[PDB]
RNA sequence: GGAGGUAAAAAUGGCAAAA
RNA sequence: UUCCCGGGCCUUGUACACACCGCCCGUCACGCCAUGGGAGCGGGCUCUACCCGAAGUCGCCGGGAGCCUACGGGCAGGCGCCGAGGGUAGGGCCCGUGACUGGGGCGAAGUCGUAACAAGGUAGCUGUACCGGAAGGUGCGGCUGGA
RNA sequence: AGCUAGUUGGUGGGGUAAUGGCCCACCAAGGCGACGACGGGUAGCCGGUCUGAGAGGAUGGCCGGCCACAGGGGCACUGAGACACGGGCCCCACUCCUACGGGAGGCAGCAGUUAGGAAUCUUCCGCAAUGGGCGCAAGCCUGACGGAGCGACGCCGCUUGGAGGAAGAAGCCCUUCGGGGUGUAAACUCCUGAACCCGGGACGAAACCCCCGACGAGGGGACUGACGGUACCGGGGUAAUAGCGCCGGCCAACUCCGUGCCAGCAGCCGCGGUAAUACGGAGGGCGCGAGCGUUACCCGGAUUCACUGGGCGUAAAGGGCGUGUAGGCGGCCUGGGGCGUCCCAUGUGAAAGACCACGGCUCAACCGUGGGGGAGCGUGGGAUACGCUCAGGCUAGACGGUGGGAGAGGGUGGUGGAAUUCCCGGAGUAGCGGUGAAAUGCGCAGAUACCGGGAGGAACGCCGAUGGCGAAGGCAGCCACCUGGUCCACCCGUGACGCUGAGGCGCGAAAGCGUGGGGAGCAAACCGGAUUAGAUACCCGGGUAGUCCACGCCCUAAACGAUGCGCGCUAGGUCUCUGGGUCUCCUGGGGGCCGAAGCUAACGCGUUAAGCGCGCCGCCUGGGGAGUACGGCCGCAAGGC
């Protein structure tokens, strides 16, 4: 554009949006359970994701996704919210947090255990 | 309606220089002609006259090029190979002697018009004056 | 010899996939 | 050698390239989500007009009535304007909610048809108008993104 | 998109330390706004901090400067100073004590609680230092401060040994079993010595005070340390925690087993459905280390908001076209000013931080000193090339004059023929139309085909073209009137009058709407007949609005050259339309093809640019949802912006 236009219209900013509505994109959150479930993946893949719908301390309500090999959620458990998407499933933007709260990590869990919650193991090695 | 006669005359020269003719006919103004004196110090053209055209005068300016190459497209190196305007009439550009561009590391010329006359960035910064930087050529 | 210039027919093919 | 089946060369067109046994459009059925309309209901902020209006500054009175150390003075006190705030009534914005409803997005293989892409078997697209379960069809005019 | 009652100005008062509608009476009717008032949302602002090559983008946590609040709101008193955090009065909310009538309180001071939350500490020591209030002083107060404690929260420093050591133990992994890998790694042998035990032990402290000198200068003397017996110094002395992420590509590091689109991984592309270096485990390896990852945010990469530094023919993007307001921009010459602009000096730009040197903690982090400049803004002085302004002048831009030239340019009125349909007369028969083929339909009530006459509407064959005209949509028989735009010659007059153009304004095919007129042909809808599985379609026979006129609306498009307007410049060849000439040929405008240089991603453009430049406007920023919904304006409605 002209130099003339430039100073009448001016160049707008991006202004980007956050993917995570978190309440001022806190690291996490806490919520309770209210459902524990299984869900269908997109169309490049078919499992069964194990998931379920959190009541959080904003008064909203959303679906979080449970990672790693069996976990104890309940009805009425109480669990930490991570952040992050899955691209397979829809609605899910959120991940769970496994070992300090009513979720615990996952049992017999030996590369990664920073995630998925796992705690060192002592088996003379 | 020659909005810039100054920008227009650079291209007479641009329109020029890529062809290989051997002269051109710009339209005369003092200031234009000092900018060609400028020109004909450095060495990229062989000079100019005041020619007159229909009883009106204009500036016959003698281009300049280089030797004939070998090998495929002979034609020869420009003296000119980049010239424009950088103080546009919808954008005037004026700087002082610190703010003065390295034009081709030294090796192009910066003209600009100063309080004591047009000059180049070299004889610019030796007077110490600045002023509305007209083009860049090398 | 440069233009204007000839239709009776007949639908469909599960998703995803190699150096 | 006009026609059916297969094949070779040249050319044209193409949205096809596990390559027409290709691709792809729309309605309907199911599930989830967000959003608009919606009899309205609720909440927050704000504006206007009036009624009441505490403290206090300021302005009169200080008298049939008080206290005061100098008194054609002071203090208490009475009144008046303004006034935080409360109320009554009507509006302006925003938010939540609501039976029901309109279209939309998403969801590996459900139904109905063949619209487009090969002259896609009615050249296609298009602005408008009318009709039809639906892609769509047709009328008038226009475009080459076709001969 | 309009706002304004103390709203804007005046006069006189009130009030203040002080100007002021700050407040009050009277008068005038003004003030603000696309340069974005008014309203809505959000937010303390800065030195600086983070990033970035830079320009910039983001941010305002610690420290420092300014403002504003002390549960919410108002108000004054005192006083140099307050509308006052630990002062006063009152209302609301809340807590507590009551003998019930009326009282007490205000952590956003230091600690500590509760509640919220992903999450943030000690109800510690001392006035020894520095600083503050009071006091002549002695001295008192100081949760300012100096310190200590908690927390890998960040940066920095250090440890978990060091040197030897097998042709290379055991375990474990792979194996084409011959061997290869962990791996000098361990064990083992020398040496050093974190932690710990013992002794010593500070700097920060010198003044205020006292003595001589006059309680002055000057000199001399004494007292005091929370941190803390801590740092540190000397002697002795122990082999003394390693963990986290990754290993398909981006990206550095591969083999085996398990599992079989299950379980699962995932930031992007994507892996898994029987032999997976992408899942799970094991070995090995790579990266970093008291840390390693993850999530959330900011900048980068992103030249994907492009001033440095982008684009619009076909990828998203040229407004449908024109006229024109503000605005932006402006030809050649010469003077006056010196506003932009440039230079020199001066002042300011606090300090800290940042940059560079030298130092202090045994190094660094941290800290002390010193130096160097910013940008901006105020003042004085200078320069005048360019922009700006004033004045004189010019003609190449633009406009006009004289005389011609073409054209479906527009509006109004009149008119000509051919053809279709219908009516009438004649003559004339058994079929005509229609299709790919048939049927519906028309026809012995006399059809088709032929002749003659009449009515009525619409469109103008041949000329006619790859043609012309207009700004666009668009415009075609003929005549005349009214009228616009444009081209050439002469170079006569004016003399910079110029280009673009937000908003506004006018035009705007077809379809549609209103009122009236008209209706031959055609033809949405609609009804038949065929086709087909079905036909709401293609094909056929009928057929209403509409198509046509006058006036008023609607304002869309593949409104297209998918290319905005004006000007200057860069080889030509060739077809045609239209002026002028010393009409061979030259020269001016208009429409086309091929093509130099050049541009583009290619197709392609190429003096009718998509080339090289300048002025201005519109517009684009992944696809869908969507030109949808809400709000605003327009419209009779459909609907449009
Ligand atoms: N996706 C954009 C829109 O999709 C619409 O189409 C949507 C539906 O009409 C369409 O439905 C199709 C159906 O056409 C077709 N005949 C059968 C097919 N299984 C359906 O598919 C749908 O449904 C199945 C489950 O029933 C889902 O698993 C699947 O993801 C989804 N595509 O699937 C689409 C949603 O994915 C229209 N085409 C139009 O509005 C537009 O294209
Ligand atoms: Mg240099
Ligand atoms: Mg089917
Ligand atoms: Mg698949
Ligand atoms: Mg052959
Ligand atoms: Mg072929
Ligand atoms: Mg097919
Ligand atoms: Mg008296
Ligand atoms: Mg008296
Ligand atoms: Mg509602
Ligand atoms: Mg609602
Ligand atoms: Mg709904
Ligand atoms: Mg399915
Ligand atoms: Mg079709
Ligand atoms: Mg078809
Ligand atoms: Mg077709
Ligand atoms: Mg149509
Ligand atoms: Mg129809
Ligand atoms: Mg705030
Ligand atoms: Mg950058
Ligand atoms: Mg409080
Ligand atoms: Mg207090
Ligand atoms: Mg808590
Ligand atoms: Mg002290
Ligand atoms: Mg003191
Ligand atoms: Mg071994
Ligand atoms: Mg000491
Ligand atoms: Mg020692
Ligand atoms: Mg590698
Ligand atoms: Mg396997
Ligand atoms: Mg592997
Ligand atoms: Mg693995
Ligand atoms: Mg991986
Ligand atoms: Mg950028
Ligand atoms: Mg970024
Ligand atoms: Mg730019
Ligand atoms: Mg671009
Ligand atoms: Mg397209
Ligand atoms: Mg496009
Ligand atoms: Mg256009
Ligand atoms: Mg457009
Ligand atoms: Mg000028
Ligand atoms: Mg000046
Ligand atoms: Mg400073
Ligand atoms: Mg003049
Ligand atoms: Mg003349
Ligand atoms: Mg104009
Ligand atoms: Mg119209
Ligand atoms: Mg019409
Ligand atoms: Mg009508
Ligand atoms: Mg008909
Ligand atoms: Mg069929
Ligand atoms: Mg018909
Ligand atoms: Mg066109
Ligand atoms: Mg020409
Ligand atoms: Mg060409
Ligand atoms: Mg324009
Ligand atoms: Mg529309």
């Amino acid at each position: 554009p002209t130099i003339n236009q430039l100073v009448r219209k001016g160049r707008e900013k991006v202004r980007k949006k956050s993917k995570v509505p978190a309440l001022k994109g806190a690291p996490f959150r806490r919520g309770v359970c209210t459902v524990v479930r299984t869900v269908t993946p997109k169309k490049p893949n078919s499992a069964l994701r194990k998931v379920a719908k959190v009541r959080l301390t904003s008064g909203y309500e959303v679906t979080a996704y449970i990672p790693g090999e069996g976990h104890n959620l309940q009805e009425h458990s109480v669990v930490l919210i991570r952040g992050g998407r899955v691209k397979d499933l829809p609605g899910v933007r959120y991940h769970i947090v496994r070992g300090v709260y009513d979720a615990a990590g996952v049992k017999d869990r030996k590369k990664s255990r920073s995630k998925y919650g796992t705690k060192k193991p002592k088996e003379a090695a | 309606m020659l909005t810039d006669p100054i920008a227009d005359m650079l291209t007479r020269i641009r329109n020029a220089t890529r062809v290989y003719k051997e002269s051109t006919d710009v339209p005369a103004s003092r200031f234009k002609e000092e900018i060609l004196r400028i020109l004909a110090r450095e060495g990229f053209i062989k000079g100019y006259e005041r020619v007159d055209v229909d009883g009106k005068p204009y500036l016959r300016v003698y281009l300049k090029y280089g030797p004939r190459r070998q090998g495929p497209d002979p034609r020869p190196e420009q003296v000119i190979h980049h010239i424009r305007r950088i103080s546009k009439p919808g954008r005037r550009v004026y700087v002082g002697v610190k703010e003065i561009p390295r034009v081709r590391r030294g090796l192009g010329i910066a003209i600009l018009s100063t309080s004591k006359g047009v000059l180049t960035d070299r004889e610019a910064r030796k007077l110490g004056v600045g002023g509305e930087l007209i083009c860049e050529v090398w």
